[PDB]
C-alpha cells in the first residue's frame, strides 16, 4: 500500500582531470519548498581516495552510503588492507544497487 | 537385567533401570502426604518441611495450584517437581484455549503419563521421578482424586498417601471407610473433613503437628484455594483440647 | 563411569546424576557472596578477591544487573554466569515490552529457573554451576531469592554461600533474629560489611576488596545500585570496628 | 575411536596430528621464492609405464597469476583447490582485482579446520580435516613474489622457501645455503633440480617430474617436460665435473 | 561418552561387507523358505507355511504372498516386519512408472529400486538393514518371464530356478537337474511338490501348511493371469499330481 | 552419531574405509581395458560355476553411459549402480548447459567427486568399488581410458587391469603391449585382450564378453562364438613351444 | 541433545536375534490374562482389571479401548505403551479412512498400519519398540468377524480364539476344545469367565472383569433412538452389572 | 477475506465508585440489518477479577479475546496474578501487529486491592491508555458532558448502580446501532456480581 | 578416568576444573610470549616475532580490529583467527546499529558465551588461547586478559605466553612509576621490551622483528614495525 519513497533535489558536479578529480555538491538539502538543512552535504569522502555523492532521495542515500562505508571496511579487513580503487569501489556500488532494484 | 543406562534397550524383566529408580528416590525431602475426598469436597494436607531459619516458612511449597480447580501436589526432588510443574501449567492452559473448557484431573493425568512414557522411549532426555496427585472437585466426575506414579502408569483412587509412611496412613483410611461403608468421607463440609485428615495423620506419623510443619490445600466445586497459616491454627486448635 | 556421570539422558539411582551433584561441591571451595532480605529491601555484597597489585579498585564488577532494579551476583564458575544472565536479560525485557511492567522477582525466579532445569535433562549440554543471590523490589514488597546449580530455588530472608560460609552465615542468622526481619536497609550494609569482612578471616592468604550494593523500595526508591561513596566508607568502619582495628 | 573433542594435553587433536603425518609420505614438492620468480618442482611420479604422463595432478593453476603445489593425496586436495579457484574468481568479480596472496590462503585454511557436528558461526561438519598440505605461491603488485605454506589444520606460514615431502630433510638444508634475494629464472630451474636429484634414490628424469615458475613476465606458466629434459641432461654433466 | 555409545557395525568388515548386513543374512537363513521356479508357460511359487495350527486361522495364505502388480508377485523369505516397508514403496513406484511414461514397470526397472533403497538404509543413518529376500515373479513384454531375486546386500541376480530362506541348497540342487524348457504349469507344479517334499520331513504335509501362487497365460487374457490358490486350491492339486506329500 | 568418525586417520596414515573397500575389488570379478590407438577394447569376465541363469536377466559387465561413452567396474553390484545413476544425469546436464555432447573427462571429474565426498565429510559412508570409464571425446581418434577409485583419484592409462589376478595380468601387458606402440590393427587389440583374460578366468570364451568400442559410437560387442575362433588360435600358438 | 544414538538399538547376530524384542515378548507374558474368541457369530473380549494398592479404584481402570466406534482392541503389557501407540493408531485410524474414504477402516488393513508403527519404532535408532501385544477385533460386511494379533514385532497373524499374558498356555488349550465354528454368544461369554476363574481366585468377582462384545449393540445411543439412517455400530461394552449377573449362571 | 462483517453495541464503560469499578454494557450483535444476537455475553472474563467489555467487529473481538485469555490463564499459574494493566498490554499487541484486519474497541477494567479500581482504555490501532474511568464505542462522544460533570469518586454502590443504568439508557436511545440487554458486572474483593435488565426495563428505569 | 572428564563437555569435577581447561592453559605458554602494560592514558603490547622455521619470513601476529581495539595473540593460531573473525563482525554491527564503540569487558563477556555454547555439545570444543586486548575508549585506557576458562580480569599488567613469570615481577614493581605517567608514550614502550627481556632467558631478542603496538589518548592503533621500535631497546 504506501509508497514513502519519492525524491528530493541537490546537484553535484564531477570532472576528471589529468592528475586529479573533482567531486563538487551543494550543501542544501531540500524536501519540496521546506529546507531540511543549509549546511549538510550529500558528498562524503568515504576513503581510499574515493569520494562519493548519491544525490537525490536522501532516504536512499544515507542507506547506500551506511552500506558501502561497512563494505569499504571489510574489504581492508580480509585483504590486507588493500586500496579501494576507484574501479573496485564502482563494481561493489553495482551490486548493492542491483540488490534493491526489487 | 538389561543395560538401560548405556542404551536405551529393554530389559527381560520388562521394567528398566530408568522406571524402578523413579519408584524408589521420591523421597528424600523426608515428606509425607495424603489427601482424600468428602462427600463434595477436596482436600489434601501434607508436611511441610522448613528446615532452617534462613529461608521463609511459606516459599517453602510443595503444593502448586496448576489450574482454577486442579491442584497438584508433587512427590519428587523440587527441580524435577517444577519441571513437571511447568509443562502441567501450560498443558491446563492451552486445553482451556483450544478446546474451550478448563482442564480435568484426568485429562492432564494422561498428557504427562504419555510425556513420561516418551522420554522413557527416548535416548535424547531423561525421564522424572515424580509422582503427580492431581485433585480437584470436578463438575461431571465429582470428587476426584487421581494420582499418576513414574513409569507413565496412572489410576484413580479412593484416597492416598504418598511418603515413607504411607503404609501407616493407609491403615488408618482404611478403617474408617470400611466402617462408614462407603469410599468417601460421610462428612460434606470441608472444615470438618480437615479436621479429621489431621487427626488420622497425627495417629499415623506419631507427631503432633503445627501449622508449620502442614500446609493445606482445600478443592471445592469450582475453586482451589491453600489455607494460610492461621487457618491451619483454627483446625490444629480444636484437636489439641479434645481427648 | 557408569553412564550416571557421562549422561543425563537416564535418572539416576541417587535421584541425580554425579556431575550435577559435583557443581554443588565446587560452589562452596569458591567465593563469598551473601544477600540480606531487610523489611523495605534487599542489601548484596560480594567478597572479591585480590591476587596482585596488577588489579584495578573497581573497574572489575561481579553484581551486574538485569532490567534496572534487579540485581545479580553469583558465587561459582565464572562462564557460566556470563551465559545465565545473558539470558536472565532475555527473559527480562519480552516482559517489559510484552506486559508494559518490570518483571516480578517469583516471576523472573521461574524463567531463569526453569532454564537451569533445562540444561540438566540432557546428555551433552552442560549444566550450570552456579549459585546466583538475586532480588529487588517489586509492587508487593522486596524479594531475595538463591539459585543453585541443580535448578533449586526458594525464597530467602538471609543467604550465605562460599568458603567462608560458615562464619558467614553465623553472624547473619544472630543480626536476622535480633532485628524484625534485617531493620533499615540502612544499617543492613554496616552488617553486610561485617559478614563479608568476617568470612574474610577465613581466607588471609589472600586480600579482598569489600563490594556492597542495594536495591531498597524506600531508600533507592525503586531501584538497584551500587553501594559507593560514603555509604562504603561506613560500612567499612563498623566492620573494622568489631574485627579488631 | 577417537572423539572430535579429545584433545591432547597441548591443546591439538588426534585427529589433526595424524593429518599431518599422511602429508609427509606424500610426494616431494619444492618452492623457492626470490625476487626474480618463484620456482617450483615437485615429482609427478609415474606408478607404471603404462601410466600416462600429465593425467596426475600435481602442478594446478589457481588463477592465471597463481599456483599451488601438493603432497598427500591428491583427491583430498581438491576439495581445497576448488575452494581456492573459487575465492580467486569472486574476488575478482566483486572488487575487479587479484587477490593477493595471503589473502587466498586463509580463505582455504579457514574450512580446513571445521570437522564434527559444532558450529560457532562457522559450519563443521566434515568426519576429518584434510590429509594434505599445500604450497601456495603467487605474485601480488604489492608485495610481488611471495611464498605461502598451507597447513589444514587451520595453520599458515609466509616463506621465502619451503620444502616438504619424505625428501624434506635434505631439501630445507640446501635450500638454506642456496637461498639468496635474486638469482636468474634460467640459474634457479637448474638448481631445483639439483636439489631433487639429490633427495631422489633413483635417476632423476621428466617422466615423475613437472616444473612449473611464476613470472610477471606472462603469469603462472607450467615450465614443460620437453624444455626439462633438456636441463637434467646438463644436469649430469655439471654435477660429474664437481665430483 | 555417548558418542562411543555408537554401535560402529555398518562400516565394512575387511571381509567385503557390512557386519550387520552378513549376520542378517542368517537371520534370513532361520525364517521361511521361498521357491521360484520360471516355466515356459508360467511361473510357478511355492512357500512353506512356517507356524500351522489351529489357533492361528488356516485359511489365510497370503501372509508373505502378495501381488505387487497385476502382473507381477513376490515371495517373501525373512520376517514380516522387515518386508512390509519394501512392498509399500515397490507398490508406489509402479504407479510412480505407470504415471510418468503411460506403461508398466519392467521387472528389472522395479528391482532395482528396492534394490538402492536396501543399500540405503546402511549408507544413510547408520541404521540396520533388512532381513527380507524377494523372489519377483513377473512378466514384461520385451523379455518373456523374468524371475529374480535381491537380498539386503543390493546385489540381484536373475535364475530360472532359485530357492531363498532356509534349505536352499538341497532345493537348488534338485531344481538344476529335473529343469526344462518344454515344462508346462502343470510339468512345473508336479515338480515344485516333489521338491518340496524331499525339503521336509513328514508323515504327511498337509495343504494348510503351504502358500502357493501360479502366474500361466490363461484363458480369459493374453497377458498373464495371477492365481493365488488358499489352502482348499492347494488340497486339490495335491490330489492331480497324486503327490500326496 | 554418524556425522563423525567413520573415516580419519590413523597415526599410521591408514584410513580404515578405504582400506577395506580395496579388499572388495580383489575379491570381486576382473575386468581390463587395453588401448589401441584407433580403438578401446573392454574384457570382462563375469565368473559363476552355478549354470542355471542366463546373461540376459544377469547384469551385463558393460554398461552404457552414453552411445559413446561406456563405464565397467569391480566390486559389489550394489554400489556401482549409485555411481551409474549419477553419470546418466551428468551426461544430460552437460549437454543442456554447455550445448557439446560429452566430454569423457568431465564425466569422470563427477563420479570421482562423489566418491571422494562420503570420505571426507561424514552423514555416508564410502563405496568400495574401483569403476574404469572409457569412451571418445568429440572429434578424437585417440582413445580415452581411465580408472577412478574409491579414494576419488583419476588418472588416464594405457592398459589397466583390476579384480582377480591383477598380477597376472599385468605382467602379461608389462610383456606384450606397450605404451610407446600398442596394437595400431583392431583385431591385435582383441587377440591380446583374449590372450589376458583366457590365463585366469579358467574356462573358454563362455565366460569372457568382449566389447569393442571404435570411434563416437561405433560399439560392438562379440559374441562366444566369435571370442572361440581366436581362443583356438591361441591353444595353436601355445603349441609350438608345447 | 538429539543424533548420539544413530545407530540402531537392534542389531543382528548370526542367530540373527534382535535383543529389544526378546526382552519385550517377555513382558507380554507378564501381563494380566487378557483372550479374544471369535466365535464365528461375533467376537467376545474379556479381560482382567485389577487393583494394585487397597485405596485403588478399578472403575478407574480399563483394558478394553475402543479405537475406533467398531473396532476394539485389548492387550497384556505394558500399560504405557499400550495407552501411547493406542493414541496414534486412533489417529491414523480417523484422519485417514474416515475423511478421506468416507467410512471406518477395514480391520486387515488398519492391522498394516499399528505394525508399521512397531516396526518403525525398532528400524528407527534411538528409540526401542512397544512391549505390548494387542489383539484387535472388528466387523465389517465385506469381512465377516475378525481377529487378528499385533506382535511387539510388528509381525501379524489371525488367530481363530488365542490368549495372551500368564496362563497363556493353558488359556489357549481348554478353549480350542470348548471353541466350535458355530457358537452361541452366551456360551462364549461363559467360557471367557471360566477362564479368568482358573488364573485367579481370592479376588474374582464379577465387577472386577471387564468383558466386550462384537455383535449386539444398543441403537439407542448412537444417535438412533428415532428413526434409522442405519443401524450403525456393533461394538458395545459391557457394564459390571451385566457381568456379575452372568457369572452367577457360570 | 470476511464476506459480510459484524457489529457491536458501541456504547461500553467502567466506572470507578466506592470499593472499585462497576462495568457496564449494551449488547447486540447485527450482521448487517439481520438481528444476529438480543442478547449477547461480551461481558467477558479475561481474569476472576479482571473482565472487559468488547466492542467492534464480532469476529475479530472474539478470535482476540481467546489468545488473551490463553495468555492470562498461563500468566496466572506461573509469574502470579495480573493487573489491569498487565492484561491490557496483551490485548493491544495483539490488535497492533494485525491491525491490518483487526478492529477492538477494548475497555479492560479490573480490581486490585493495592490500585483499588483501574479502567485501561485500548482503542482501534490499539495503544494503551490509563484513565480513572471510560467511556467508549463512537456513542461516547455525545455523553461525554454527562460522565465527565457527575462521575465521582467513592459513589455509594446504589448510586452508581443508578449511574451506569442511567448512563447507558440514555445512551441507546439516541444511538442507533446499540439496543438489546443491558448487563453490568461488579467487581469487589467480595468476587463478581452480575446485573442483566431485559429492553422493556430499563427504557423505563 | 582421563576419558571421564576429556571431551565431555557435560561433565563436572567437584574442583570445576576438566583436563580440557588445563591443556588449554598450557597450550598459551607453546605460542611466544607477550606482554602488556598500561597507565591510564595509554596501553602497550610488546610482543617477540620469533620464526619457527629456519626459512620463514615475519608477518604480524598482533593485529588490528578497529580503530579503537586490537589484539595480540598466545596460543593456537586457528583459535585464535575465528575469535578475531566474530570480533570484527561485533565491532561493525555495534557501530552501524548503536554507534557503539566497545569497551573490553563487554566484548569479553560475549566472547565468554561464545565457548561457553561449544562446551556443551561434543561436537564443537574449547579453545587452547589466551588474548590481551587493548583499547582506549572513554573511560580511560584499558588492557584485559582473555582466558579460555571464560576468567576475564581487566589489568595494567600481565603477561602471556611462555615464561610469563620473568615478565609478572617485574610488571608488579615498576607498576606504581608507569601508572601515574599520563601523556608521555615513551618510557612505557621501553620498559616493556626491559620487561619481555626477563621472560626471555634462553630464547633471542631481535632488534628488527620485536613488534610493539600502542593504542591512546594521542595514538591511534599503531604497531611498530622494523627500524621504529630502535629507540626503546
Amino acid at each position: 500500500q504506501f509508497n514513502p519513497y519519492g525524491d528530493n533535489g541537490g546537484t553535484i558536479l564531477g570532472i576528471a582531470g589529468e592528475d586529479f578529480a573533482v567531486l563538487a555538491g551543494d550543501t542544501r538539502n531540500i524536501t519540496d519548498y521546506s529546507i531540511n538543512s543549509r549546511y549538510e552535504p550529500k558528498v562524503f569522502d568515504c576513503g581510499d581516495n574515493i569520494v562519493m555523492s548519491a544525490n537525490g532521495f536522501a532516504a536512499d542515500g544515507d542507506a547506500l552510503v551506511k552500506r558501502f562505508k561497512n563494505s569499504v571496511k571489510w574489504y581492508h579487513f580480509d585483504h590486507n588492507d588493500k586500496k579501494l580503487s576507484i574501479n573496485s569501489a564502482a563494481r561493489n556500488i553495482q551490486h548493492l544497487l542491483y540488490g534493491k532494484r526489487f | 537385567a538389561g543395560y538401560d543406562r548405556h542404551i536405551t534397550i529393554f530389559s527381560p524383566e520388562g521394567r528398566l533401570y530408568q522406571v524402578e529408580y523413579a519408584f524408589k528416590a521420591t523421597n528424600q525431602t523426608n515428606i509425607n502426604s495424603l489427601a482424600v475426598r468428602g462427600k463434595d469436597c477436596t482436600v489434601v494436607i501434607s508436611q511441610k518441611k522448613v528446615p532452617d531459619k534462613l529461608l521463609d516458612p511459606t516459599t517453602v511449597s510443595y503444593i502448586f495450584c496448576i489450574s482454577r480447580t486442579i491442584g497438584m501436589v508433587v512427590n519428587g526432588p523440587i527441580p524435577d517437581a517444577r519441571n513437571a510443574a511447568l509443562r502441567a501449567k501450560a498443558e491446563a492452559a492451552e486445553f482451556r484455549y483450544k478446546y474451550g473448557y478448563d482442564m480435568p484431573c484426568d485429562v492432564l493425568a494422561k498428557r504427562m503419563a504419555n510425556l513420561s512414557q516418551i522420554y522413557t522411549q527416548r535416548a535424547y532426555m531423561r525421564p522424572l521421578g515424580v509422582i503427580l496427585t492431581f485433585v480437584s472437585v470436578d463438575e461431571e466426575l465429582g470428587p476426584s482424586i487421581y494420582k499418576t506414579d513414574p513409569a507413565g502408569y496412572y489410576v484413580g483412587y479412593k484416597a492416598t498417601a504418598t511418603g515413607p509412611k504411607q503404609q501407616e496412613i493407609t491403615t488408618n483410611l482404611e478403617n474408617h471407610f470400611k466402617k462408614s461403608k462407603i469410599d468417601h468421607i460421610n462428612e460434606e463440609s470441608w472444615e470438618k473433613v480437615v479436621e479429621f485428615a489431621i487427626t488420622h495423620m497425627i495417629d499415623a506419623l506419631g507427631t503432633e503437628f503445627s501449622k508449620n510443619d502442614l500446609e493445606v490445600g482445600v478443592a471445592t466445586k469450582d475453586k482451589f484455594f491453600t489455607l494460610s497459616a492461621e487457618n491451619i491454627e483454627e483446625r490444629l486448635v480444636a484437636i489439641a483440647e479434645q481427648d | 563411569g557408569t553412564g550416571y556421570d557421562l549422561s543425563n539422558s537416564v535418572f539416576s539411582p541417587d535421584g541425580r546424576n554425579f556431575q550435577v551433584e559435583y557443581a554443588v561441591k565446587a560452589v562452596e571451595n569458591g567465593t563469598t557472596s551473601i544477600g540480606i532480605k531487610c523489611n523495605d529491601g534487599v542489601v548484596f555484597a560480594v567478597e572479591k578477591l585480590i591476587t596482585s597489585k596488577l588489579l584495578v579498585p573497581q573497574k572489575n564488577v561481579k553484581i551486574q544487573v538485569v532490567d534496572r532494579h534487579i540485581g545479580c551476583v553469583y558465587s561459582g564458575l565464572i562462564p557460566d554466569g556470563r551465559h545465565l544472565v545473558n539470558r536472565g536479560r532475555e527473559e527480562a525485557a519480552s516482559f517489559k515490552k510484552l506486559y508494559k511492567t518490570p518483571i516480578p522477582i517469583p516471576a523472573f525466579a521461574d524463567r531463569l529457573g526453569q532454564y537451569v532445569q533445562a540444561h540438566t535433562l540432557y546428555n551433552s549440554v552442560r549444566p550450570f554451576g552456579v549459585s546466583t543471590i538475586f532480588g529487588g523490589v517489586d509492587k508487593n514488597g522486596a524479594h531475595l531469592y538463591m539459585l543453585e546449580p541443580s535448578g533449586s530455588y526458594w525464597g530467602y530472608k538471609g543467604a550465605a554461600t562460599g568458603k567462608g560460609r560458615q562464619s558467614a552465615k553465623a553472624e547473619l542468622e544472630k543480626l536476622v533474629d535480633h532485628h524484625p526481619e534485617g531493620l533499615s536497609a540502612r544499617e543492613a550494609v554496616k552488617q553486610a560489611a561485617k559478614i563479608i569482612y568476617l568470612a574474610h578471616e577465613d581466607n588471609k592468604e589472600k586480600d579482598f576488596e569489600l563490594e556492597i550494593s542495594w536495591c531498597s523500595l524506600s531508600e533507592t526508591n525503586g531501584l538497584h545500585k551500587f553501594v559507593k561513596g560514603d555509604l562504603l566508607q561506613e560500612a567499612i568502619d563498623f566492620a573494622q570496628k568489631e574485627i579488631n582495628g | 575411536d577417537r572423539g572430535v573433542s579429545t584433545f591432547s594435553p597441548e591443546g591439538r587433536l588426534f585427529q589433526v596430528e595424524y593429518s599431518l603425518e599422511a602429508i609427509k609420505l606424500g610426494s616431494t614438492a619444492i618452492g623457492i621464492a626470490t625476487k626474480e620468480g618463484v620456482v617450483l618442482g615437485v615429482e609427478k611420479r609415474a606408478t607404471s609405464p603404462l601410466l600416462e604422463s600429465d593425467s596426475i595432478e600435481k602442478i594446478v593453476e589457481i588463477d592465471r597469476h597463481i599456483g599451488c603445489a601438493m603432497s598427500g593425496l591428491t583427491a583430498d586436495a581438491r576439495s581445497m583447490i576448488e575452494h581456492a579457484r573459487t575465492a580467486a574468481v569472486t574476488h575478482n568479480l566483486y572488487y575487479d582485482e587479484d587477490i593477493n596472496v595471503e589473502s587466498l590462503t586463509q580463505s582455504v585454511c579457514d574450512l580446513a579446520l571445521r570437522f564434527g557436528e559444532g558450529a560457532s558461526g562457522e559450519e563443521r561438519l566434515m568426519s576429518r580435516p584434510f590429509g594434505v598440505a599445500l604450497l601456495i605461491a603467487g605474485h601480488d603488485a604489492d608485495d610481488g613474489y611471495q611464498l605461502f605454506h598451507a597447513e589444514p589444520s587451520g595453520t599458515f606460514y609466509r616463506y621465502n622457501a619451503k620444502a616438504i615431502g619424505s625428501g624434506s630433510e635434505g631439501a630445507q638444508a640446501e635450500l638454506l645455503n642456496e637461498w639468496h634475494s635474486s638469482l636468474t629464472l634460467k640459474e634457479a630451474e637448474l638448481l631445483v633440480l639439483k636439489i631433487l636429484k639429490q633427495v631422489m634414490e633413483e635417476k632423476l628424469d621428466e617422466n615423475n617430474a613437472q616444473l612449473s615458475c611464476i613470472t610477471k613476465q606472462d603469469g603462472f606458466k607450467i615450465y614443460d617436460n620437453e624444455k626439462t629434459a633438456e636441463l637434467i641432461k646438463e644436469l649430469k654433466e655439471k654435477e660429474a665435473a664437481e665430483s | 561418552g555417548s558418542r562411543r555409545y555408537d554401535s560402529r557395525t555398518t562400516i565394512f568388515s575387511p571381509e567385503g561387507r557390512l557386519y550387520q548386513v552378513e549376520y542378517a543374512l542368517e537371520s534370513i537363513s532361520h525364517a521361511g523358505t521361498a521357491i521360484g521356479i520360471m516355466a515356459s508357460d508360467g511361473i510357478v511359487l511355492a512357500a512353506e507355511r512356517k507356524v500351522t495350527s489351529t489357533l492361528l486361522e488356516q485359511d489365510t495364505s497370503t501372509e508373505k504372498l502378495y501381488k505387487l502388480n497385476d502382473k507381477i508377485a513376490v515371495a517373501v523369505a525373512g520376517l514380516t516386519a522387515d518386508a512390509e516397508i519394501l512392498i509399500n514403496t515397490a507398490r508406489i513406484h509402479a504407479q510412480n512408472y505407470l504415471k510418468t511414461y503411460n506403461e508398466d514397470i519392467p521387472v528389472e526397472i522395479l528391482v532395482r529400486r528396492l534394490s538402492d533403497i536396501k543399500q540405503g538404509y546402511t549408507q544413510h543413518g547408520g541404521l540396520r538393514p533388512f532381513g527380507v529376500s524377494f523372489i519377483y515373479a513377473g512378466y514384461d513384454d520385451r523379455y518373456g518371464y523374468q524371475l529374480y531375486t535381491s537380498n539386503p546386500s543390493g546385489n540381484y541376480t536373475g535364475w530360472k530356478a532359485i530357492s531363498v530362506g532356509a534349505n536352499t541348497s538341497a532345493a537348488q540342487t534338485l531344481l538344476q537337474m529335473d529343469y526344462k524348457d518344454d515344462m508346462k504349469v502343470d510339468d512345473a507344479i508336479e515338480l515344485a511338490l516333489k521338491t518340496l517334499s524331499k525339503t521336509t520331513d513328514s508323515s504327511a504335509l498337509t495343504y494348510d501348511r503351504l502358500e502357493f501362487a501360479t502366474i500361466r497365460k490363461g484363458a480369459n487374457d493374453g497377458e498373464v493371469y495371477q492365481k493365488i490358490f488358499k489352502p482348499q486350491e492347494i488340497k486339490d492339486i495335491l490330489v492331480k499330481t497324486g503327490i500326496t506329500k | 552419531g554418524y556425522d563423525r568418525a567413520l573415516s580419519i586417520f590413523s597415526p599410521d596414515g591408514h584410513i580404515f574405509q578405504v582400506e577395506y573397500a580395496l579388499e572388495a575389488v580383489k575379491r570381486g570379478t576382473c575386468a581390463v581395458g587395453v588401448k589401441g590407438k584407433n580403438c578401446v577394447v573392454l574384457g570382462c569376465e563375469r565368473r559363476s560355476t552355478l549354470k542355471l541363469q542366463d546373461t540376459r536377466i544377469t547384469p551385463s559387465k558393460v554398461s552404457k553411459i552414453d552411445s559413446h561413452v561406456v563405464l565397467s567396474f569391480s566390486g559389489l553390484n550394489a554400489d556401482s549402480r549409485i555411481l551409474i545413476e549419477k553419470a546418466r544425469v551428468e551426461a544430460q546436464s552437460h549437454r543442456l548447459t554447455l550445448e557439446d555432447p560429452v566430454t569423457v573427462e568431465y564425466l569422470t571429474r563427477y563420479v570421482a567427486g562423489v566418491q571422494q565426498r562420503y570420505t571426507q565429510s561424514g552423514g555416508v559412508r564410502p563405496f568400495g568399488v574401483s569403476t574404469l570409464i572409457a569412451g571418445f571425446d568429440p572429434r578424437d581418434d585417440e582413445p580415452k581410458l581411465y580408472q577412478t577409485e574409491p579414494s576419488g583419484i583419476y588418472s588416464s592409462w594405457s592398459a589397466q587391469t583390476i579384480g582377480r589376478n591383477s598380477k597376472t595380468v599385468r605382467e602379461f601387458l608389462e610383456k606384450n603391449y606397450d605404451r610407446k606402440e600398442p596394437p595400431a590393427t583392431v583385431e591385435e587389440c582383441v587377440k591380446l585382450t583374449v590372450r589376458s583374460l583366457l590365463e585366469v578366468v579358467q574356462t573358454g570364451a563362455k565366460n569372457i564378453e568382449i566389447t569393442v568400442v571404435k570411434p563416437d559410437s561405433d560399439i560392438v560387442a562379440l559374441s562366444s562364438e566369435e571370442i572361440n575362433q581366436y581362443v583356438t588360435q591361441i591353444e595353436q600358438e601355445k603349441q609350438e613351444q608345447q | 541433545m538429539t543424533d548420539r544414538y544413530s545407530f540402531s538399538l537392534t542389531t543382528f547376530s548370526p542367530s540373527g536375534k534382535l535383543g529389544q524384542i526378546d526382552y519385550a515378548l517377555t513382558a507380554v507374558k507378564q501381563g494380566v490374562t487378557s483372550l479374544g474368541i471369535k466365535a464365528t457369530n461375533g467376537v467376545v473380549i474379556a479381560t482382567e482389571k485389577k487393583s494394585s494398592s487397597p485405596l485403588a479404584m478399578s472403575e478407574t481402570l480399563s483394558k478394553v479401548s475402543l479405537l475406533t466406534p467398531d473396532i476394539g482392541a485389548v492387550y497384556s503389557g505394558m500399560g504405557p505403551d499400550y495407552r501411547v501407540l493406542v493414541d496414534k493408531s486412533r489417529k491414523v485410524a480417523h484422519t485417514s479412512y474416515k475423511r478421506i474414504y468416507g467410512e471406518y477402516p477395514p480391520t486387515k488393513l488398519l492391522v498394516s498400519e499399528v505394525a508399521k508403527i512397531m516396526q518403525e519404532a525398532t528400524q528407527s535408532g534411538g528409540v526401542r519398540p512397544f512391549g505390548v501385544s494387542l489383539l484387535i477385533a472388528g466387523h465389517d460386511e465385506f469381512n465377516g468377524f475378525s481377529l487378528y494379533q499385533v506382535d511387539p514385532s510388528g509381525s501379524y497373524f489371525p488367530w481363530k480364539a488365542t490368549a495372551i499374558g500368564k496362563g497363556s498356555v493353558a488359556a489357549k488349550t481348554f478353549l480350542e476344545k470348548r471353541w466350535n465354528d458355530e457358537l452361541e454368544l452366551e456360551d462364549a461369554i461363559h467360557i471367557a469367565l471360566l477362564t479368568l476363574k482358573e488364573s485367579v481366585e481370592g479376588e474374582f468377582n464379577g465387577d472386577t472383569i471387564e468383558l466386550a462384545i462384537i455383535g449386539d449393540e444398543n441403537p439407542d445411543l448412537l444417535g438412533y433412538t428415532g428413526i434409522p439412517t442405519d443401524k450403525g455400530p456393533r461394538f458395545r461394552k459391557l457394564t459390571s452389572q451385566e457381568i456379575n449377573d452372568r457369572l452367577e449362571a457360570l | 477475506l470476511k464476506k459480510g462483517e459484524v457489529s457491536l453495541g458501541t456504547s461500553i464503560m467502567a466506572v470507578t465508585f466506592k470499593d472499585g469499578v462497576i462495568l457496564g454494557a449494551d449488547s447486540r450483535t447485527t450482521t448487517g440489518a439481520y438481528i444476529a444476537n438480543r442478547v449477547t455475553d461480551k461481558l467477558t472474563r479475561v481474569h476472576d477479577k479482571i473482565w472487559c467489555c468488547r466492542s467492534g467487529s464480532a469476529a475479530d473481538t472474539q478470535a482476540i479475546a481467546d489468545i488473551v485469555q490463553y495468555h492470562l490463564e498461563l500468566y496466572t499459574s506461573q509469574y502470579g496474578t495480573p493487573s489491569t494493566e498487565t492484561a491490557a498490554s496483551v490485548f493491544k499487541e495483539l490488535c497492533y501487529e494485525n491491525k491490518d484486519n483487526l478492529t477492538a474497541g477494548i475497555i479492560v477494567a479490573g480490581y486490585d486491592d493495592k490500585n483499588k479500581g483501574e479502567v485501561y482504555t485500548i482503542p482501534l490501532g490499539g495503544s494503551v491508555h490509563k484513565l480513572p474511568y471510560a467511556i467508549a464505542g463512537s456513542g461516547s462522544t455525545f455523553i461525554y458532558g454527562y460522565c465527565d460533570k457527575n462521575f465521582r469518586e467513592n459513589m455509594s454502590k446504589e448510586e452508581t448502580v443508578d449511574f451506569i443504568k442511567h448512563s447507558l439508557s440514555q445512551a441507546i436511545k439516541w444511538d442507533g446501532s446499540s439496543g438489546g440487554v443491558i448487563r453490568m458486572v461488579v467487581l469487589t474483593a467480595a468476587g463478581v456480581e452480575r446485573l442483566i435488565f431485559y429492553p422493556d426495563e430499563y427504557e423505563q428505569l | 578416568f582421563r576419558n571421564n572428564y576429556d571431551g565431555d563437555t557435560v561433565t563436572f569435577s567437584p574442583t570445576g576444573r576438566l583436563f580440557q581447561v588445563e591443556y588449554a592453559l598450557e597450550a598459551i605458554k607453546q605460542g611466544s610470549v607477550t606482554v602488556g602494560l598500561r597507565s591510564n592514558t595509554h596501553a602497550v603490547l610488546v610482543a617477540l616475532k620469533r620464526n619457527a622455521d629456519e626459512l620463514s619470513s615475519y608477518q604480524k601476529k598482533i593485529i588490528k580490529c578497529d580503530e579503537h581495539m586490537g589484539l595480540s595473540l598466545a596460543g593456537l593460531a586457528p583459535d585464535a583467527r575465528v575469535l578475531s573473525n566474530y570480533l570484527r563482525q561485533q565491532c561493525n554491527y555495534s557501530s552501524l546499529v548503536f554507534n557503539r564503540k566497545l569497551a573490553v569487558e563487554r566484548a569479553g563477556h560475549l566472547l565468554c558465551d561464545k565457548a561457553q555454547k561449544n562446551t556443551q555439545s561434543y561436537g564443537g570444543r574449547p579453545y587452547g588461547v589466551g588474548l590481551l586486548i587493548i583499547g582506549y575508549d572513554k573511560s580511560g585506557a584499558h588492557l584485559l586478559e582473555f582466558q579460555p576458562s571464560g576468567n576475564v580480569t581487566e589489568l595494567y599488567g600481565t603477561a602471556i605466553g611462555a615464561r610469563s613469570q620473568g615478565a609478572k615481577t617485574y610488571l608488579e614493581r615498576t607498576l606504581d612509576t608507569f601508572i601515574k605517567i599520563d601523556g608521555n608514550p615513551d618510557e612505557l614502550i621501553k620498559a616493556g621490551v626491559e620487561a619481555i627481556s626477563q621472560s626471555l632467558r634462553d630464547e633471542s631478542l631481535t632488534v628488527d622483528n620485536l613488534s610493539i603496538a600502542i593504542v591512546g589518548k594521542d595514538t591511534p592503533f599503531t604497531i611498530y614495525d622494523g627500524e621504529a621500535v630502535a629507540k626503546y631497546i
